């Protein structure tokens, strides 16, 4: 028999920091989800997912109005994950 | 809906620090969206359909076959995740996406029957466990992306200052 | 008064995944710490900390002997953190 | 001991997605190392001095004034962290490093008096709380790097396979 890591190549991206609320407009949808789609649409071509997720976090920087801060959690990605859209 | 990575862009990115991508013609990429909109003791998550639409379209355009499940208890979510992890398509896949959208508390994601009296919670810990190398060997060495839209507690998450 | 995010600009880097052991040689020191110093020494000049930490994780990829997998946790870095060594 | 970032390298990296660095002559960078080597109910962490040396030298060469604290309970660790967060040098700093090295369990980092009977644990949650915008306003908008060398439980963290 051979050994393998029990937990590897994971990344979680949550809409807010622990203890804290995430926001959802009743007709426009969840802000984090909307922001995530827009950044994936634009940056999947040139950035790995960790970089995209950081860009999403940056967009929430200013705590204007309904403040929230998306978080990357429990990361065991050993390589860069590029989506290579089109390929 | 996604900006495409051109041939010269993919060459610019390509060395040994990147997850290998499977051939487009032979690969069977899978993704799962679990979204709870209706609850026993929590107000309807109005606008969730906008989230479902956007995420489904995005993931399909990224090359994933997307399965959508709606209004489940933590137990049903668990069963679904167990079935998803055992899907043979993962063996001919290079990656996966798991999207969870629901009400949430610090402990985790809310099932459709959640109450302060009777908790119905899927823990983040359990999600990782069900998709790890033991329980999902077909995704060993392959990136697993978990996306969560939920509260992580009821605090506005702010601090006030004068100066 | 003005609002500010309660939790922002954090990154944690742990020696092993949740539930799991980290290793330390009685005379040579902790493997994760040794690996971290070596990667910081080499890559602080050209890579941001998230990239360095990923490189550390890669070095543990093969579960040879005393296997462990370092993890990045609770990330709210909104920008790239370059150390700019020498500056 | 650190490879230097040349002027042309720093220009290549420099746009608005980078944490601003303070002027070398005026900045007061701080870092803290807490390392437990001797315990009441756990074997001596032999080799910890190698860790202390390496981390101290590295952080000093990266421009940080490094404080080292040894063999503390979770309570003393808490007091130390509270004092560290209130240090006025952080106002004229651009970043910080926190290094914790000890025995560990799933719940968190072990204090010098930890036992299965009487737990002495500093939670990871508490570390973040003590360094957040409320409790450490001087490091608002500034990168805070937390490094932990400890077990997160007693599992070897592996799964076996035939094929």
């Amino acid at each position: 028999i051979k050994k393998a890591h029990i937990e590897k190549d994971f990344i979680a991206f949550c809409s807010s920091t622990p203890d804290n609320v995430s926001w959802r407009h009743p007709t426009m949808g969840s802000v984090f989800i909307g922001r995530l789609i827009e950044h994936m649409q634009e940056y999947a071509c040139s950035c790995d997912v960790e970089e995209i997720f950081r860009k999403v976090r940056f967009s929430f920087e200013q705590p204007d109005g309904r403040a929230q801060m998306p978080t990357t959690a429990r990361v065991t990605l050993t390589r860069c994950f590029y989506l290579f859209p089109g390929h | 809906n996604v900006k495409l990575c051109s041939l010269e862009e993919a060459q610019r990115i390509w060395s040994a620090e990147i997850y290998p991508i499977m051939d487009k013609s032979s690969r069977t990429r899978l993704a799962l969206i679990i979204c709870n909109e209706e609850f026993d003791s929590i107000p309807r998550r109005t606008g969730a359909e906008v989230d479902i639409t956007g995420m489904t379209m995005l993931l399909q355009n990224l090359g994933y076959s997307v399965d959508v499940k709606k209004n489940l208890t933590a137990s049903d979510m668990t069963t679904e995740l167990e079935a998803f992890a055992h899907r043979p398509e993962h063996k001919t896949s290079d990656s996966t996406f798991l999207v969870f959208m629901s009400h949430g508390i610090r402990e985790g994601i809310c099932g459709k029957k959640h109450s302060e009296q009777v908790p119905d919670i899927l823990q983040l810990n359990a999600i990782f466990n069900m998709l790890n190398t033991k329980n999902c060997p077909s995704l060993k060495d392959k990136p697993k992306v978990i996306i969560i839209q939920a509260c992580a507690g009821d605090s506005p998450g702010v601090v006030w200052f004068k100066d």
